[PDB]
């Protein structure tokens, strides 16, 4: 797709039989979700943003489908106000910024 | 409004 | 141009006659820049993100050049760790996500 930015670039994602939605986020190094369904044990990670720094839960090798495109990579679970797909996964689906 | 992650 | 996302999408901008660099952020509703002086009257605004809220000064109808592309709109100024161009100005340069 070619997605304009007049609204939030929210897309359908699927992880483990669960349909969610997340924001295609070029300003995020990482993919951060508020919750994942029963994802098991995780690694502690610190990330930062405009307001400060937060503790997140790192899960590696997650099978995720983004707007129909299959990707494998790291998903963080953390107190993000919106579910975000970061560059770690955006590159995997061949996503670019164009103007 | 948000402004998303270092 | 076409910008891949293997690294942060930082680009050259020009604002208040000064060359700066800023992160093209599809996950930012608004444009937030580091401390600088801008013309006109500002209003107090708060913006959210990862790590909490920050206080910014809102300047309206500001001219910004993003990779030589002219855009007029709202620029927030405050204690951001990185200059961020949000959707409010990305739309003004016809920036799209493509995959
Ligand atoms: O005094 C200043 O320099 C700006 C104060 C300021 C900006 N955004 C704000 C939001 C709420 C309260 C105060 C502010």
């Amino acid at each position: 797709p070619q997605i304009t930015l007049w609204k939030r670039p929210l897309v359908t994602i699927k992880i483990g039989g669960q349909l969610k939605e997340a924001l295609l986020d070029t300003g995020a190094d990482d993919t951060v979700l508020e919750e994942m369904n029963l994802p098991g044990r995780w690694k502690p990670k610190m990330i930062g943003g405009i307001g400060g720094f937060i503790k997140v839960r790192q899960y590696d090798q997650i099978l995720i489908e983004i707007c129909g495109h299959k990707a494998i990579g790291t998903v963080l679970v953390g107190p993000t106000p919106v579910n975000i797909i970061g560059r770690n996964l955006l590159t995997q689906i061949g996503c670019t910024l164009n103007f | 409004x948000v402004v998303x992650a270092x």
